[PDB]
């Protein structure tokens, strides 16, 4: 979530590296919008998307999913999100 | 056998991997004098032929060649060939070989080639050893090269008629220009390289003439040969095995829409080059 | 397919000597001649395994 | 242990999301195979491709 | 599949045939809807195109003819296209045969003619087998591609997305301007033809405008599109397929080696390729 607060789990999986399949994909791929690159090595991003036109959210990929030129820095976001990226990279 | 100029270059060191590349053109033979190799290190430049079309199968091309310089380089790096004022500065002659050095100020003839080198290298080794004698060998031997070249009495290998012009009338007019000038001060050979490489925007036969661009492609600078031209912006510069990781997913089996790549392929594509016209040539019986 | 092995020219090696002998010192001990019997057994198991 | 090993091998085969690991470290194996009867640098039909047989009625 | 409208030719009656069709370039796409043969059989140029890398093995692509007249031709000769006032002396059209005259007629809207050749046909045994269909088709066609060009393509192009300018850069060049005015006379079809067969002098890409040449080829016309300089006298054609003279002056050099010599190195080509106009597109 952008800014909003989940309810209503009853229970939770344990989040796992394997989880986030690096899809392969095609040598052609383009994107826009702001990219804020999670890993150059690990070709992970983060892009903005919005569901039903009111529910900002940031989606995590991994990937080719080459971009605009456009780059954005993650030192620009808001301290929400990025104290729950710091925990969820579990650089551990 | 060899003709390359610069495949004469080898230097007294402890190396013992000297490099000369210099190319099939050393025992080719057209008057370049020098291999496509040392055209790029330190011309950025290509030979070529105008296929001068004729009615008759005695179509008579002729030589040319081409840059290759970047639409981002500026001043200095659109210098294509400085003059004894600027190169220099231009080249980082301590980082180039000392030979090359020597090569490079004989070829403007300057009197500083004798001035610096030939007296500094008295306290080396290599001036006190048999090795001298190659260096001032090569030396005879690039001077003998030089004077082959010489054009300027008759005698010499040169002789009679020459018809050739350049600093052809600039749009804005401005009156005349010394490229000439520069054209006589630089080394024959220089001339000739120019002879080489220069097309004519219009060639006037012997009472006829024809033209074969809209426009000049070069200018002359006092300080050397200018990549640029006297208009508008620059010209776009047409652009230039172990295991690894980077090993494909698997895709549809199918070749799919290839119509229009096929098409523009089976259509002639453009050679996107830069060819060098400045000046102006004639004839008479 | 599952794949495209781009299957041009590759072939993989690595040089580092002091590196290699580094690990051979490290895998020095290991009575091996002894122990493989296990991973054929394994491996003849493996063999019935295979099916029921 | 060139190839980017940021995970044990039991790893590899126990998760099944993945068949390039996979077809890389097979295609290695043959090649090693193949020098150590070739003492001599090997590149075949460049063209080779792998399927997993990922069910009992395969 | 085939598609160039020429290949669409058919024959009322059982004399002629057209036993010299369309290339093969009619079965490809190009959106042209010209084979090449015909566009030398009727106008004299031949297609091209130029890769442009956008700085990878990805590309933008663009498609330019060359003309094909000489140096010595002058007026009419020089002519490639005329303008609906004289498409009818330019071309003769009563010496082409009727369906070649109808289809001109359709591309000029001539509906004077339409109407005289349907009058015509009214007693013919091929409006008996309302052969006329065939025009009808070639028409459903040619329609379709105006409900999807002539509204569209420039005129949707209105839009800021894309702009060209067929005008002249060199101010100087008077002959430019009210040419590019005129260029809205014309069907869009036709001005979709010209534009994807002639190139920018410019792009602008908000990126960086490029120029791809120096200085044009070719102008803008009064009439219609002709072979010519902006100024100065006509580049030399390469030129290629009764007593009169064929001197020309060689030089007098026998020697050959030379040439194997050179064979290695680049051989220009020596085409006359379209250049001219300012083109842009948004990012
Ligand atoms: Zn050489
Ligand atoms: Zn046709």
């Amino acid at each position: 979530l952008a800014v909003n607060r989940l309810f209503g789990a009853t229970e939770t999986i344990d989040f796992h590296p394997n989880l986030l399949v690096y899809r392969q994909s095609s040598p052609p791929v383009r994107l826009t919008g702001d990219v804020y690159v999670v890993d150059k090595n690990e070709k992970v991003f983060l892009v903005k998307h919005v569901f039903s036109n009111t529910v900002p959210a940031y989606l995590l990929i991994r990937g080719d999913y080459e971009s605009s030129s456009d780059l954005k820095s993650l030192r620009d976001l808001n301290p929400w999100v990025q104290n729950t990226l710091l925990k969820l990279l579990i650089p551990d | 056998v060899n003709r390359c100029i610069f495949a004469s270059i080898v230097s007294f060191d402890a190396c013992i991997t000297y490099k000369s590349p210099c190319s099939p053109d050393a025992y080719h033979d057209d008057g370049w004098f020098i291999c496509n190799n040392h055209l790029i290190k330190r011309f950025k430049m290509s030979k070529m032929v105008l296929p001068i079309f004729d009615e008759d199968d005695n179509q008579f091309k002729m030589t040319i060649a081409r840059h290759l310089v970047g639409n981002k380089e500026r001043g200095i790096k659109r210098i294509l060939i400085p003059s004894a004022t600027n190169y220099q500065d231009v080249f980082n002659l301590n980082s180039m070989m000392q030979a090359e050095q020597l090569i490079f100020h004989l070829i403007y003839n300057n009197e500083n080639a004798v001035n610096t080198i030939c007296d500094n290298l008295k306290y080396t080794e290599g001036f006190t050893s048999n090795t001298q004698r190659v260096i001032h060998s090569v030396y005879a031997t690039t001077k003998s090269i030089l004077d082959t070249t010489n054009p300027n009495t008759f005698c010499s290998r040169v002789s009679r008629d020459e018809l050739r012009f350049f600093d052809v009338t600039n749009a804005r007019a401005l009156r005349g220009g010394a490229g000439d000038q520069l054209f006589n001060n630089y080394s024959g050979f220089l001339q000739n390289l120019i002879r080489r490489a220069v097309a004519p925007e219009y060639l006037q036969i012997d009472t006829e003439e024809l033209r074969f661009r809209n426009c000049a492609t070069c200018i002359i600078d006092e300080t050397g040969l200018v990549a640029s031209v006297p208009d508008g912006p620059e010209l776009y510069n047409p652009i230039r095995q172990p295991n690894r990781l980077q090993i494909r997913n698997v895709l549809k089996f199918e070749g799919d829409t290839r119509e229009l790549d096929r098409t523009l392929s089976g259509y002639e594509e453009y050679p996107t080059y830069v060819p060098l016209f400045l000046g102006y040539q004639i004839i008479n019986s | 397919p599952q794949q495209y092995i781009n299957s041009g020219t590759e072939i993989p090696f690595c040089d580092d000597a002091e590196f290699l002998n580094r690990l051979l010192k490290h895998i020095d001990p290991y009575p091996l001649s002894r122990m493989y019997y296990n991973a054929a057994n394994t491996m003849f198991y493996t063999t019935m395994e295979n099916y029921a | 242990s060139t190839l980017e090993m940021t995970q044990p091998l039991l790893e590899i085969f126990r998760n099944k999301a993945d068949t390039r690991q996979i077809a890389a470290v097979v295609f290695s194996t043959l090649a090693f195979i193949h020098n150590r009867f070739h003492p001599l640098v090997t590149n075949f039909t460049n063209k080779m491709e792998f399927v997993v047989t990922e069910t009992n009625d395969t």
